[PDB]
């Protein structure tokens, strides 16, 4: 029968009009039975309905219709471990928002995906129900109730197959850890797949680097527990025999630098195949072709391998494509930061030839700023351009604020509380500024920097540094005395090689000294400075302004910031007053450690560090004791009390501040001192030098899981801190402190690691050359921040 | 911490034991599995028992009053930086005078049962998680690599291999294989019950028992593992999340199916399918069409051992040290024990009267009922 | 210190040998590549800057100015292989 | 507050438009967020969708506004007061163009991500064009061209940056590209300078002399 | 938050007037490419706090 | 220990 | 008057169909008696069947699978042929069957394109391991075995992926 008025009862989201012509029917058409099955039929095939019932009521056709309800408010309940913040986020990954329809078709499929989340977070057991209660007006309340269950965490990570190698000793450099030790910082015993995949990456990459060209892993099989609490990682492998490289043969396209890349693929007589060494050379080819102008230089290294001689033979396929040209460098997300903030960390230049060496660079920097969490880059293609692109850093910015605070307890400091609040973008202009503060035993600090990282376009940073420096000596084991000092340092920061940075500042200190204990040092260096005290009344006074020229020199090739193995870090940093300061004096220290591996796997090391220093008056002044050197405790001699080493207070007779019998009270008068007197107390030296040859060896008696996350050493430290300026002639019945020969040393274990109380350090060393007031502690430690 | 179970554990039930079960004896075996899902477990020849943990110590003590017999560690010192647990997984078997045990090197260990010296010792495909059983002249092993491997029971050597297909994701644990007819019946991983030959290991058959792989998830867990149970021509297998699943011994096809898994043995006797779900409900089935004689759902999610036929009482350990004896014609708890505190996760062994169980722990004791 | 301060594009000296008057736009482009600078004032005149400023190692430049035609011809080349 | 009562749409509308005029915007948002989730295309929910832009646009909730926007434009691409609509997607883009993390100060934040500029650009080009007679169109032109200006400032950034990296090319490119895209921009005649050392620098001495010939043409 | 408050009176109406650049006789300056070309018109509003950016009665 | 936590 | 009965993930099985293979067979259609065990009793098998069907059409649309009408003509052809009555003189009879010939080819088209989907996804995951077929031709050969291992195969392998397919598939009953 004929139809000429089509009905929609039940529609209040898609428009009349909208579901009528989505009908493939028009009015005065001639309806049969067949027709009204294929309008159902496309009707709800546009996705808007979930029941369509057309009625037949009169000529006309009462289309009757369930709409497709639209989601009143998604919850959630019981998701404790996840925020509902992803989950409303992998939410919208489906199309499922609070004032959209629920189709009811896609929710088993949405919660299903909350289940495959949960199942590579680890929750194994973890269900996922979308419950739907209705609400008038044709509204559904979305209900997301989760049961996450126990997260699964790895019991075993087994390696088959592996002969050459322990199956710890493999294990121990992977990211994914069957064994987490509360004492240690190794990691987390939960499972992610690409953690599974980097790891077997690793292997892969430590057996490749032993030679193992033939190395293969025939599979890596994940299996639970019944109950899914415990996850075992079983990679089966094939470890062949170790492999030589014969040679190296480049070929392809080298645009006419096949000299250069054949003096790059050079290797040793039959060395042993090295996978890592293979990815540096093809990376060095990267690099060359790069600096011939090549954005994309493709470098492909074939290992042929001969099993009859066991050798390979590295056919190194090298296409150096086109030249590419940067037309500029945009940044993406940098909505705090400024441009040139991040376009300061570009070693890629616009407007030059693409280099992706330079792009990953300038990628790597952004990220080391800190600003950001993330640094995605693109090197989209210029429209109608065969060579030119526009390299788009995406970046997305940080809370670049941070407030620290740590505490941490050492036999040196006692118990430090550092505190600080730090922003390191500041304004998103690139300064770094911040208060911090520290509380030591005997020093209380506070810090306040601004630093610009960039004063000069080319990376030499300019930062000023307002200081607070409450110095009680006593507490340091030193001489009672306390310097209450505070000022200024700008300091000019020079980069030459990102190994070796120079630094040049200008300083400015005022130090008050109070409650100085009447000795012989002070008042040496008191009467140097032209005031002339009464050696009695202990509750002395002296404020000088110091303005210092600070100059420095760190080199830094260590490999490794923490538990390094090669490399070395010097660090010269030196101190002249400037003519119109009140002391006149130079202090040069210079810092270093040279860690030389004595094996491949870099386990032994011997680390040689050093620790020099000089200070002295430029003329009729001298040294304030104040910046004397320290040797002692378990920072430049173990086993010796923290600044025990050096001269010793020789004290004057004098009345005490606080009398109380039967203390010696810094041996006063109204103790019962008549004369000058000896003491175990140390004062530090204008003069230092302090060395230590430590063998850093595996840690025996530990799982290798994790045994190069603690750190053992064997140490036999020296160290003489002496007073250049001691009279020697004047103070005939006590040691001679001006002698450089009274090298103390000890010889001791010390243990490091990264617990998670913080960096753990402990040592015990026997001091077996100390000589007279030489106080000496065995067991020095120190929890760091 | 802020962890917690979707489904509790059930309350420890309590019985009126009708009997008094107390460990005849107790003999602990180094450190034990730990907390290793391993199948390592005891055995008993004559009036030994062998016993293991997966450090490496093998213990064949005296089955009466339970003192060794003689020991052997068969892990390997290697100076004094690096140690190498043999990681004994398989479970202790014993059929010609020889201890077999599997280790997650890949190893399978044949001991001299006289001495515990090493008969033999094979490197295999992967882990040799299962038992090592034993017939026709062959130790079969599946390791968790997915092969089903026959070695020689004398010289040790890989008779043969049948690469049985391993899902991305499985159970811990792999099928012990059961013999028939000059035919092994082993569980896969992948939810498969495999027939192979006992002397050239060609698949007679491979019939899926699990058909409930839910797919989108890696949890369509469907292994195969508990060793399958040949009795009068049928072949009872049990996949987890799967289908009991009586089959045809000689053709493979299923007889009949029930909806219920485990991955933990179940006995088949006579008339009766004891079993214990993945879930841990011990259920009593009919042998001719899984129809459910009855349930014991008390000890649901403890985490049951296999259970064993002791005197004519099924008794499963529990992860907190508990054995339950509970009755094989209505399921009440005939009996309560508790044994150890490490738990029981191995099954335990009923055999020759004695009824031993392993520990968690590594002690392995003898009860009586 | 600083960077390498790479600008313009990489004339290889065997590219730039490449070019002779008379080549139009098309072939001159795919000889050297895309110029990084054109002359956004006057005619058709392509500014091949091979600039290179090392680590402190001193300025190099190469300039080539390919100056075309109407129909975008080569019509005149001025290689200045160093900066004055 | 937060709950809002289950009173009747029109209650709740007017609770809203008491709230929206009183100025509060946190509790007009929920009575609007109330009515769009109680009654979602019910009666006068265009109303409520606008005022919900509008809520947000004023309580700063940006992306909740550019969503409102979106959704608005997608579903309702013929609406007699989408003029409106997109004069608010070009006013919450120019609002998260000035965007402070702390304080807004006068820093002048021409050189951040001008993402958000580019895009409130866009959006009040397409208001005055294809709305000319719009009311919003004489604000949406002074409001272009202020996000012109800051364009414009961005590139002068980024090549007085490649100024100071001694990159002449990078530099000369920058200016051109705002000689092209922002020629009649101040921060255009700031940067002809800047192309005109570029080019000296580079010893293109025949284009610094036109560079400097256009400087004296406009100063 | 406090992050965006500012733009509620976002201090405009201040943007330096676009003026062209004089192309000096014999050199013609770069084809604008007007993607940011500002059009001729003006609308039936006011500018800056004058114009009511509320939502239009419907 | 330190502890860091960033505003 | 055609209401919708269920609802199939994203197509619908409208009352249309659910009748059709109700009224026009089931008593009628072919053999008329057939089966005879209640409308009442086998209509939630009908409304599976219906929904069965229209999953196995999903899964044909979601791999892009098209049928061309050379195909369509030849199962027609075949269609005739098995029933000893030509292809016109079929239509001219289906007129007055009652199965219209827009409703018999619709029903024939997915009817073919079903049975392709089925035959497709069962027949890979069926594995036939080469020694049943040795055990079967010794048991009664030349690949005359592996003809009832497949039938066996098949039988079991269908059941098992239409229980598959109906856990997989939103379902959702309407009326
Ligand atoms: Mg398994």
């Amino acid at each position: 029968f004929v139809v000429k008025d089509i009905h929609f009862e039940g529609l209040q989201r898609v428009a009349v009009g909208a579901a009528l012509l989505s009908m493939p029917v028009r009015t005065g058409d001639t309806v049969n039975d067949e027709d009204i099955s294929n309008t159902i039929r496309a009707l709800f095939a546009t996705g808007n309905f979930e029941d369509v019932c057309v009625l037949r009521d009169g000529d006309t056709l009462l289309v009757q219709v369930k709409e497709r309800p639209t989601i009143a408010s998604i919850t959630f309940s019981g998701n404790k471990s996840v925020k509902d913040d992803m989950l409303k986020q992998n939410l919208e990954a489906s199309g499922v928002r609070v004032g959209e329809s629920l189709d009811r078709t896609t929710i088993a499929d949405i919660e299903k995906g909350l289940e495959d989340f949960y199942y590579s977070v680890g929750k194994y057991s973890a269900s996922v129900k979308a419950v739907v209660t209705p609400l008038p007006r044709n509204r559904v309340d979305l209900k997301l109730v989760f049961q996450e269950g126990v997260s699964a965490e790895i019991q075993q990570i087994n390696i088959v197959g592996n002969h050459a190698f322990t199956t710890d000793e493999l294990i121990s450099h992977f990211q994914l850890r069957d064994e987490v030790p509360w004492w240690n910082v190794v990691g987390d015993r939960k499972y992610q797949k690409q953690k599974l995949a980097g790891d077997l990456e690793t292997l892969r990459s430590y057996y490749l680097d032993r030679g193992y060209a033939r190395f293969n892993i025939d599979s890596t099989q994940v299996s639970l527990t019944p109950d899914k609490k415990g996850i075992y990682v079983t990679v089966n492998i094939t470890e062949g025999d170790q492999y030589k490289l014969s040679g190296v043969e480049v070929s392809g396209n080298l645009a006419g630098h096949s000299a250069e890349i054949e003096q790059l693929t050079k290797i040793e007589p039959g060395e042993l195949y090295n996978g890592t060494k293979v990815t540096k050379m093809e990376d060095d080819i990267k690099k060359l072709l790069g600096r011939y102008g090549y954005a994309y230089p493709r470098v492909q290294s074939m290992p042929e391998i001969n099993d009859a001689d066991k050798t390979v033979k590295l056919r190194v396929n090298v296409d150096a494509g086109n030249r590419f040209y940067v037309r500029k460098i945009r940044f993406e997300g940098n909505d705090t930061s400024k441009d040139a903030v991040l376009r300061r960390e570009m070693r890629q230049m616009e407007g030059a030839w693409l280099g992706s060496d330079l792009v990953d660079q300038g990628k790597e920097r952004l990220n080391r700023l800190g600003f950001f969490e993330t640094v995605d880059t693109d090197t989209q293609r210029v429209p109608g351009s065969p060579d030119q692109v526009d390299v788009v850093y995406k970046v997305k910015e940080r809370n670049t604020g941070s407030f620290n605070f740590g505490i941490g307890y050492g036999t040196e400091s006692g118990v430090s509380f550092q505190a600080g609040v730090q922003q390191d973008n500041w304004l998103g202009t690139g300064y770094a500024v911040g208060i911090n503060g520290t509380k030591n035993d005997y020093q209380t600090y506070a810090e306040l920097s601004v630093t610009n990282p960039y004063f000069t376009v080319d990376g030499v940073s300019l930062g000023g540094r307002l200081f607070y420096n409450d110095f009680q000596a006593d507490d340091a084991d030193l001489s009672d005395y306390t310097n209450k000092s505070y000022g200024t340092d700008v300091t000019l920061g020079f980069p030459i090689n990102e190994y070796n940075s120079l630094r040049a500042g200008l300083g400015y200190v005022h130090n008050s000294l109070s409650n100085m204990q009447p000795q012989v040092a002070m008042w040496r260096y008191l009467y140097s400075m032209g005031e002339h005290p009464s050696t009695s009344d202990q509750d002395n006074s002296f404020k000088t302004d110091d303005f210092t020229f600070n100059y420095g020199w760190t080199y830094n090739k260590l490999d490794r910031g923490y538990f390094p193995t090669d490399g070395s870090r010097v660090n010269l940093t030196g101190k002249v007053t400037i003519p119109g300061s009140d002391n006149e004096y130079y202090k040069v220290t210079l810092d270093t450690a040279t860690y030389v591996p004595i094996d491949d796997d870099h386990k032994w090391v011997v680390l040689g560090r050093t620790r020099w220093g000089y200070g002295d008056g430029l003329g009729g002044k001298e040294m304030p004791f104040y910046e004397n050197f320290y040797a002692g405790g378990s920072s430049t001699v173990r086993g010796f009390q923290s600044n025990t080493i050096g001269p010793k207070a020789v004290y004057f007779p004098h009345q005490a501040s606080n009398y109380d019998p039967d203390y010696d009270y810094e041996c006063a008068t109204q103790d019962g001192a008549k004369d000058l007197c000896k003491s175990d107390d140390a004062v530090g030296g204008n003069a230092m030098a302090v060395a230590s040859l430590e063998f850093i060896t595996p840690t025996p008696f530990i799982s290798d899981k994790y045994a190069n996350s603690v750190r053992t050493s064997f140490f036999w430290d020296m160290g003489t801190v002496w007073d250049t300026n001691w009279d020697s002639s004047q103070y005939s019945g006590y040691p001679d402190y001006s002698d450089p020969s009274n090298i103390r040393m000890s010889a001791g274990i010390a243990l490091q690691w990264m617990s998670p109380l913080g960096p753990l350090v402990f040592s015990y060393a026997q001091p077996f050359k100390k000589y007279d007031g030489d106080k000496a502690e065995q067991f020095q430690f120190n929890i760091g921040k | 911490n802020s962890e917690e179970d979707v489904v509790k554990m059930s309350p420890l039930p309590t019985v009126e034991n009708q009997f008094t079960p107390t460990t005849a004896w107790s003999t602990s075996v180094g450190s034990g599995i730990g907390n290793f899902y391993s199948n390592l477990h005891p055995a008993l020849a004559d009036n030994v028992v062998y016993a293991a943990d997966r450090a490496g110590l093998v213990k064949a003590l005296n089955a009466d009053d339970g003192k060794e017999i003689w020991s052997v560690s068969l892990a390997e010192k290697d100076g004094w930086f690096s140690k190498e647990p043999a990681l004994l997984s398989g479970g202790v078997t014993v059929s010609g005078g020889h201890v077999y045990i599997g280790s997650e090197k890949a190893q399978v260990y044949a001991l001299n049962t006289s001495d515990g010296t090493v008969a033999w010792q094979t490197k295999v495909a992967g882990e040799a998680l299962s038992r090592p059983v034993v017939s026709d002249g062959l130790v079969l092993i599946h390791t968790s690599n997915g092969q089903l491997q026959a070695l020689n029971e004398a010289d040790g050597a890989v008779k043969w291999t049948v690469n049985l297909d391993m899902p991305s994701l499985s159970l811990r644990g792999e099928s012990a294989p059961t013999t028939a007819f000059g035919a092994a019946v082993v569980g896969g991983d992948n939810g498969r019950v495999s027939a192979v030959l006992m002397e050239q290991g060609q698949m007679i058959w491979q019939q899926r028992i699990s058909q409930a792989t839910g797919s989108t998830e890696i949890d369509r867990l469907s292994d195969v593992d508990t060793t399958p149970v040949v009795v009068n021509g049928v072949v009872f297998a049990l996949a987890y999340n799967g289908n009991l699943t009586a089959l045809d011994l000689r053709s493979g096809q299923i007889m009949w199916k029930r909806e219920l898994g485990s991955v933990n043995d179940f006995i088949v006797d006579g008339n009766r399918i004891y079993l214990v779900d993945q879930n841990d409900r011990v259920m009593a089935l009919t042998i001719d069409g899984g129809v459910t004689l009855w349930t014991q759902s008390d000890l649901l999610h403890r985490l049951l051992t296999s259970p064993v036929l002791y005197n004519g009482n099924l008794v499963v350990g529990d992860s907190e040290g508990y054995l339950h004896w509970i009755n094989v014609e209505d399921g009440r708890f005939v009996a309560q024990q508790k044994v150890d505190s490490s738990g029981f996760q191995t099954e335990p062994v009923a055999a020759d009267g004695k009824l031993l169980i392993q520990a968690k722990d590594g002690t392995v004791y003898s009860i009586t009922r | 210190y600083r960077p390498d301060i790479n600008q313009g594009n990489y004339l290889t000296a065997n590219d730039v040998s490449k070019i002779r008057v008379g080549m139009t736009q098309q072939q001159v482009a795919y000889a050297l590549g895309t110029p990084l600078m054109s002359d956004p004032f006057g005619t058709n005149t392509w500014f091949y800057v091979f600039r290179q400023q090392p680590g402190h190692e001193g300025v190099t430049q190469q300039t080539l100015t390919l100056t075309f035609n109407s129909s975008g011809v080569l019509t005149n080349i001025d290689n200045k292989p160093a900066l004055s | 507050k937060e709950e809002v009562p289950d009173n009747p749409p029109n209650e709740i509308y007017a609770t809203a438009q008491q709230k929206l005029q009183d100025g509060n915007w946190r509790q007009a948002i929920t009575q609007l967020e109330a009515l769009d989730n109680r009654y979602p295309f019910g009666p006068y929910s265009q109303q409520v969708q606008l005022d919900l832009i509008y809520a947000y646009y004023k309580n700063a909730d940006l992306p909740l506004a550019q969503a409102a926007i979106d959704r608005f434009i997608r579903l309702n691409p013929t609406h007699p007061n989408i003029d409106y609509v997109m004069y608010m997607r070009g006013l919450t883009n120019m609002a998260l163009d000035d965007s402070a993390l702390q304080g807004f100060f006068g820093v002048d934040r021409s050189d951040r991500d001008p993402q958000h500029a580019r895009a409130a650009f866009s959006d009040f080009s397409k208001l005055v064009r294809g709305y000319p007679n719009s009311q919003y169109t004489t604000d949406a032109t002074k409001r272009l061209v202020f996000l012109k200006d800051r364009l414009a400032k961005y590139e002068y950034s980024v090549a007085e940056y490649y100024t100071e990296r001694g990159a002449w090319v990078a530099v000369v490119n920058r200016v051109e590209g705002m000689l092209r895209d922002y020629p009649d921009t101040q921060a255009t005649r700031d940067a002809l300078p800047l192309m005109e050392n570029a080019y000296r620098q580079m010893q293109m001495n025949a284009q610094a002399e036109k560079v400097a010939k256009i400087i004296a043409a406009n100063s | 938050r406090y992050k965006r408050q500012v733009s509620g009176d976002e201090a405009y109406l201040e943007a330096a007037p676009l003026a062209e650049l004089h192309a000096p006789a014999g050199m013609i300056l770069p084809v604008t490419s007007g993607d940011y070309a500002i059009p001729v018109t003006n609308g039936s509003g006011a500018v800056g706090k004058a114009l009511d950016i509320r939502p239009p009665a419907q | 220990w330190n502890w860091t936590k960033r505003f | 008057v055609d209401c919708v009965a269920a609802v199939v993930n994203n197509g619908v099985v409208l009352e249309s169909d659910v009748d059709g293979l109700m009224q026009s067979v089931k008593l009628n259609a072919a053999q008329a008696r057939q089966q005879l065990p209640d409308d009442a009793t086998l209509r939630h098998q009908i409304m599976e069947r219906l929904i069965m069907d229209q999953i196995i059409l999903q899964m044909g649309q979601k791999m892009g699978v098209k049928i061309s009408d050379e195909q369509l003509d030849q199962a027609i052809a075949n269609i005739a042929k098995q029933n000893n009555m030509t292809l016109d003189q079929m239509r001219s009879r289906l007129a007055y069957d009652g199965l219209n010939y827009n409703t018999y080819r619709n029903q024939i088209r997915k009817e073919m394109i079903i049975s392709e989907v089925r035959n497709n996804e069962v027949r890979r995951r069926i594995t036939i391991l080469p020694q049943e077929v040795e055990s079967l031709a010794q048991q009664v050969q030349k690949d005359r075995a592996y003809r009832m291992l497949m039938n066996r195969k098949f039988s079991e392998e269908a059941a098992s992926w239409m229980q598959e397919q109906r856990a997989s598939a939103y379902v959702k009953i309407l009326s």
